């Protein structure tokens, strides 16, 4: 398997 | 050529959840990783509720304009618009469903403006 983290994407480094 | 598509995310991997469920990238739900991410403590889920989507010109780059938190906080990022954006009661989407699933074979809802978009945190 993959880590669930896979497919998941940042908007950047919220605040 | 390999005999599937790559295993990271594209169409077809198995993503292994933090509650240990084994999905398809495809049928993964937004609550699938809202979970994953709440049954752990090094890991969290992140509102932001995108208020404007703006093209930049650049070789698919759109910069999403994400009001983060009920506190609104306006964060304008030039994203890809081929990332795939999670969105936290809303669905599995990407910024271009067309391009997600035509290069990485992988389906996409339309994310748009109203959107709140899940950042997730791995600590």
């Amino acid at each position: 398997v993959f880590p669930w983290h896979s497919l998941v994407p940042f908007l950047a480094p919220s605040q | 050529a390999p005999p599937t598509l790559p295993p990271y995310f594209m169409k077809g991997s198995i993503i292994q959840l933090a509650n240990g469920e084994l999905k398809k990238v495809e049928d993964l739900k937004t609550e699938d990783f809202i979970q994953s991410a709440e049954i752990s403590n090094d890991l969290k889920i992140d509102s932001s509720t995108v208020e404007r989507i703006e093209d930049s010109h650049s070789p698919g780059v759109a910069v999403i304009q994400f009001a983060v938190g009920e506190h609104r906080a306006q964060v304008s990022v030039e994203v890809l618009v081929e990332y795939p954006f999670f969105v936290f009661g809303q669905g599995w989407s990407s910024c271009c469903p067309e391009r997600t699933s035509q290069l990485f074979d992988l389906p996409c809802s339309k994310l748009s403006v109203g959107d709140v978009c899940i950042s997730l945190t791995l600590k």
